[PDB]
DNA sequence: TTTTTTTTTTTTTTTTTTTTTTTTTT
DNA sequence: AAAA
């Protein structure tokens, strides 16, 4: 009866090993059955088959049945004596066997039978691996081509995780998409600014290898960036998106027999932001730059063993403060896009001050948790992503915005120590008493520890300290 | 109308409508809602939906001729309010208390019949589930927890051996011991019923070589009774009907809309005003609860002046109390809320321990709870540790902070996060890290002033500054009317009455309804102007550079410098750092004689 | 089963209804000063601390141990020299209490300043449920 | 300093079931 | 008395 179920339920149930080394199931989600929300047409996970022992209790009784009549209808014919005696023996031995189908020991040994016959080998590793589906609330959305195209019938595509937000064509004249649209363009004020800001922000639905860059951007207190910051992260959801610990970042090297099971929390991830930060957290110019770089990361998880996987998520992160570098390396630098806000709210709005605006709470607490601004955010994010698609081919590093670089190169400015001290206190051999007069003003001012690097006759002197500047010991 | 012959039990569901009042199909308001509740148990029998509804109930001309559209844009309803059959079989039982039981015995008794026909005397582990499952349906529910072992949940009724104040609110039970007890107590009068047909069908003389049929079915049923008894044949009818009763998208609508309040006679609705107590069946799936009966807030109640005056006694402004009145009442709230924080201190023995501990017994444990003041006075710990003592906040509305020491800096990091309408992520012990969606109402108790070494907008827009005046002591002096003569019984008890707690449960609705009403619902609208004029005194103060530019005064490599010796010797010590004052004085008032150059 | 809901306290030595389940190993009875062992307790009692109102409340400080709700916020600390006796009676106080009511605890709780949040600690953990607690500090 | 212990690591499974089962029909 |  384990072939025969199989042979009745074969395309809709998969039984696949998972790391543990435990089996589990797996069972194809159609219209018309009790389900959670906004997991239809998608593979959803089952600890039992609890579908499966209502089919095999329920709807095999009827060729049970079947059986039955058939062997009556043998059995009423004119026939021999010892067929009869056959038959008769047949009948009951059946109908003995048929009462033990409702038992529970014999239909869990049924199931665990049938496991090795529904095994389909490589569906573990192969769920949710090309990053062009995303499940939906309403099916799974396809970014293969252009427009878009959204799957609502059956198909094969191996896709388990999803978000419960449904999607609708980019259509500006919904009130919700007009009203976005205009908190939108009252958030930033630049038109470059603001197309690059959602350009970067697109990409947070591609889960494949992405370029190398970070946003910083800071501000006083009722800039909107928490509210755009959430509203992303929530209208992508828990499985593909996710908030982050900034002492993840602005922390040292944790020690190598120690779990993380936060750095975990990116694993697939195709989002993550940071929220808060103190006075002057100095940047670790590292955990970040294998975070940052399209490659592998390695690290161990709660309770489990050593492993790897590659680096794919978008990462932004607001501040109130600016941070600190300490570094000049061209690596460095390539990244960290850096941008500030301009608008303000406060209750009492200044006029003939066009930086300043009221608040609407109603944008905080409430619109957020209502689903149809999130669709209406989804459309939009679905809409620049295909834009940026169709031109600028698909580099970032194309669009022309330049406030951005401007205030990136404003950023790398400051921050930097190499000319601060050649311009307040140049002196004018090796330098040493040049450096120690440059560690001792730096200290409680700029770089509070003493330099170690003898990196002022290297790029360092070729950057200001050059021509008249000699070396000769 | 053919649609109904496909399965009897739509004819029992159809047993049951025709019990319903004809006065239902009109006043429509409490109409759709029964085809709310068709429609959204399944899609597949609408039509029978469309059968009820032309089924011509009263009469066709109260508008609802050749049907109503009304009924066609129905069949969407994609919305996410939830109304089962329970509530059709609740109304059912309202009317004709003499009809239902009556009526669900047949059913009760089919059921049981051709699966002991079909199969002869044997009874096995999913005739006796389906069965069961048939008889309570209502009152059990079962769903699969995070770490994927299923879990039962059974809604308590009036008039049963319970906690105290579990009223009309599911329970959570490892083991369905009520439905261990029900599947051998009730289940055998149905077996004795079944028996005494087979007896009742051998009596009357029908034909030979069948009256021997109904001795082997007898002598199989009376083998087979006695099974139900057996401890593994209970266990396995329990796992089996495990999957029956199965309700997926349950755990995680688990005490989740913030209007909803578990109390000691039932669940408090706060989505309309007046709040209005539920006492009756209900859908709304409730877990955790408080211990705390609810009244209406009446001032005459004798407890209720009595502490009215009390809290008369502890603040003497009227704007003062207003405010502070208001700010605590939102911790019945469990919802985004403003991001607002209130600190006040002042001398010893105030009572300001009085209303805290108050408030937070009288939301209960699962509600509010209490908080370490190190997640304040410490730098964040790092993110391999799972951090405990935080995820505490998960699921709470109100949480104080008592414990203080002497001048300390607040970690004003913890703060940004901890007082804002977002989101906040953590770990506890032996569990991996998630994040959950923040609300909670916060309070700072102390008698030494906090140290704020920032100046900012981000964090001064949150924070409100209190400072208590009246003041107990054991003999207090004639004059001073700041001073007053302690009540022990106020601490020690007045407390632990439960009285006294449903008087200011009351109290706290009253004024959640009063700041609801007035002032929208925004805080950020009362006008008290002693609060904010008491902060921004306390803000005036804390901000050193503008002290240290009043107190005491080329180049602006001189600033910094010339501050040091201001740091350290007065204002405490500390050590000097730079690259915030070079922009801290850029935006302030020292820009007229600011040197540039 | 003791009883100290209305004077004079009463013992349940029969069946009761009550669910007491945590004990001492001390068995009651009725304050006779003719015991001799009473005698003896009250003379070294007097002789340990001389004066009758200090001593006094001495006494009532002790005897409020028994009761485990909500007290008042009092502390006592008493010093002197070595040989006082101060052991004794703290730790006559403590056995008489039992394991489950009394227990001593360590100084460091009041010599540190605070562990951070996320610090597992005893963390006074012993005064859940306990109605009495000593340090006998010596530096 | 402080350093690491704690957290983790196991440790929580077994007791029914099964078996048999005498009887009961053959 | 042997098989279910
Ligand atoms: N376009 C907008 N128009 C009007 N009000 C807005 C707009 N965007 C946001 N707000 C409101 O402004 C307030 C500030 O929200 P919030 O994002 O928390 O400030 P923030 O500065 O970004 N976070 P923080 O920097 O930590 O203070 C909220 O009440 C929002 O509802
Ligand atoms: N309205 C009142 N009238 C009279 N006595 C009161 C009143 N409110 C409180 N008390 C008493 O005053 C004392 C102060 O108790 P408490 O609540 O601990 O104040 P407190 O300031 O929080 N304690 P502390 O942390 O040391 O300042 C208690 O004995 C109360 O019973
Ligand atoms: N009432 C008493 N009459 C006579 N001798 C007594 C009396 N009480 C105590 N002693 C004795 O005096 C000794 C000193 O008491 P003890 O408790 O050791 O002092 P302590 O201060 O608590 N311990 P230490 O701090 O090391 O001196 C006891 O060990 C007894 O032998
Ligand atoms: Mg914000
Ligand atoms: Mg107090
Ligand atoms: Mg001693």
């Amino acid at each position: 009866i384990a072939k025969v179920i199989y042979a009745m339920m074969g395309n809709k149930f998969v039984v696949d090993v998972d790391s543990n080394g435990k089996y589990v199931w797996f069972e194809f989600v159609l219209p018309g059955q009790p389900m959670n929300q906004g997991e239809i047409w998608k593979w959803r996970k089952e600890v039992n088959p609890d579908e499966l022992h209502i089919y095999i209790s329920e709807n095999f009784s009827r060729v049970m049945d079947r059986i039955t009549e058939h062997i009556k209808y043998h059995l009423s014919q004119p026939h021999e004596s010892n067929i009869l005696n056959y038959y008769k023996k047949l009948l009951k031995a059946f109908e003995r066997s048929k009462s033990k189908i409702f038992n529970d020991s014999f239909k869990k040994g049924v199931i665990r039978q049938a496991e090795f016959l529904f095994r389909q080998r490589s569906f573990i590793q192969t769920l949710d691996t090309n990053p062009h589906l995303l499940g939906v609330g309403n099916g799974v959305l396809s970014i293969e081509t252009i427009p878009a195209k959204l799957i609502n019938h059956f198909h094969e595509h191996p896709i388990h995780q999803y978000t419960h937000i449904c999607y609708v064509p980019f259509n500006p004249e919904n009130p919700w998409t007009k009203l976005l649209l205009n908190a939108l363009q009252d958030i930033i004020p630049e038109l470059d600014a603001r197309l690059w800001i959602m350009f970067y922000l697109s990409t947070a639905i591609f889960r494949g290898l992405k370029e190398a860059l970070m946003l910083l951007w800071l501000g006083g207190g009722c800039n909107g960036k928490t509210f755009l910051m959430r509203l992303v992260a929530m209208v992508l959801g828990d499985h593909y998106a996710s908030k982050l610990n900034i002492s993840l970042l602005t922390s040292c090297r944790e020690t190598a027999e120690k779990p993380n099971s936060a750095f975990m929390r990116l694993k697939g991830r195709g989002y993550g932001y940071f929220e808060e930060t103190n006075k002057s957290e100095v940047l670790n110019t590292s955990r970040l730059k294998e975070m940052v770089n399209p490659g592998d990361v390695t690290a161990r998880e709660l309770n489990q063993k050593q492993e790897s996987f590659q680096m794919t998520a978008t990462m932004v992160a607001a501040s109130n403060y600016n941070f600190i570098i300490d570094t000049t390396d061209h690596g460095t630098w390539r990244r960290l896009r850096h941008y500030r806000s301009k608008v303000k709210f406060c209750h009492n709005p200044d006029p003939s001050n066009p930086y300043e605006k009221k608040e609407d709470p109603r944008f905080i607490h409430e619109y957020i948790m209502d689903p149809d601004c999130q669709n209406a955010f989804f459309s939009i994010l679905v809409y620049f992503w295909e834009k940026l698609q169709k031109e600028y081919n698909g580099q970032i590093k194309k669009v022309f915005c330049p406030t951005i670089e401007s205030e990136t190169e404003a950023y790398r400015k400051s921050q930097d120590t190499l000319h601060r001290f050649i311009t307040e206190r140049v002196v004018e051999y090796n330098l040493s008493e040049v450096v120690t007069a440059y560690a001792e003003w730096y200290n409680t001012n700029i770089n509070v520890k003493r330099h170690i690097a003898l990196e002022l006759s290297q790029e360092l002197e070729n950057s200001v300290l050059e021509k008249y500047l000699q070396w000769s010991p | 109308s053919i649609l109904m012959l496909h399965d009897p039990e739509a004819r029992y569901l159809h047993k049951i409508l025709n019990l319903l009042p004809p006065e239902y199909y009109v006043e429509y308001p409490l109409w759709s809602n029964v085809v709310f509740a068709l429609a959204n148990t399944s899609a597949n029998y609408r039509p029978l939906a469309e059968w009820f509804s032309q089924k011509c109930p009263e009469k066709w001309n109260t508008g609802g001729k050749e049907k109503l559209e009304k009924l066609w844009n129905d069949a969407s309803h994609h919305t996410e309010k939830k109304i089962t059959k329970r509530s059709i079989m609740y109304w059912a039982h309202k009317h004709a208390p003499q009809q239902y039981k009556e009526i669900v015995e047949q059913g009760y008794f089919s059921i049981l019949a051709e699966y002991v026909y079909s199969y002869n005397g044997m009874l096995e582990h999913y005739m006796i589930a389906k069965v069961i499952y048939a008889m309570m349906g209502n009152k059990f529910v079962v769903d699969v927890d995070s770490n994927g072992k299923y879990v039962w949940f059974e809604f308590v009724l009036p008039g049963q051996p319970m906690n105290q104040g579990e009223i009309w609110k599911w329970r959570k039970e490892v083991n369905p011991d009520e439905l261990h007890i029900y599947i051998s107590e009730n289940f055998s009068r149905v077996m004795d019923r079944i028996t005494e047909h087979i007896k009742y069908h051998l009596s009357q003389p029908h034909e030979s070589n069948i009256l021997n049929y109904y001795k082997k079915l007898l002598k199989a049923f009376e083998r087979s009774k006695s099974k139900i008894f057996n401890d593994s044949f209970k266990k396995g009818v329990i796992r089996q009907a495990e999957f029956l009763f199965r309700q997926r998208s349950f755990i995680q609508t688990l005490d989740t809309n913030p209007h909803l309040l578990g109390v000691g006679n039932g669940v408090l609705s706060i989505e309309t005003i007046p709040a209005k107590l539920i006492n009756h069946f209900h859908e709304h799936p409730i877990h955790q609860y408080t211990h705390i009966c609810y009244v209406p807030f009446n001032p005459e109640n004798p407890w209720t002046k009595l502490l009215l005056n009390a809290l008369q006694d502890i603040i003497p402004e009227l704007d003062a109390r207003l405010w502070i009145m208001f700010y605590l009442s939102t911790a019945i709230f469990r919802g985004l809320k403003e991001a607002l924080m209130l600190l006040w201190l002042g001398g010893g023995c105030n009572g300001k321990t009085f209303l805290m501990r108050l408030v937070a017994m009288v939301l209960g444990d699962h509600y509010a709870s209490k908080l370490n003041i190190s997640l304040l006075t410490s730098c964040r710990e790092t993110a391999e540790k799972p951090n405990s003592a935080f995820m505490r906040l998960k699921g709470r509305g109100y949480g104080y902070f008592e414990e203080t020491n002497k001048s300390e800096v607040l970690n004003t990091s913890r703060l940004k996060e901890m007082v804002n309408p977002g989101d906040v992520t953590a770990r506890e012990l032996n569990q991996k890290q998630e994040s959950f969606q923040m609300t909670a109402t916060m309070v700072a108790a102390s008698n030494y002033n906090f140290i704020i070494d920032t100046t900012d907008h981000g964090t001064w827009r949150r924070l409100r500054h209190y400072r208590s005046k009246v003041k107990f002591c054991h003999n207090p002096d004639p004059s001073n009317p700041y001073e007053k003569k302690e009540d022990p019984r106020f601490i020690h008890e007045y407390i632990m009455d439960p009285d006294c707690q449903n008087a200011f449960f009351s109290i706290l609705v009253y004024f959640w309804e009063k700041l609801q009403k007035e002032y929208n619902g925004q805080i950020k609208k009362v006008f008290c102007p002693t609060i904010e004029s008491e902060t921004e005194a306390y803000r005036k103060s804390q901000d050193t550079l503008h002290r240290f530019i009043t107190e005491r005064v080329y180049n602006l490599s001189e600033v910094v410098t010339a501050y040091a010796e201001w740091y350290n010797t007065n204002i405490n010590v500390k050590r000097h750092i730079a690259l915030e004052l070079s922009q801290e004085l850029e935006n302030s008032v020292l820009e007229k004689y600011l040197q540039w150059s």
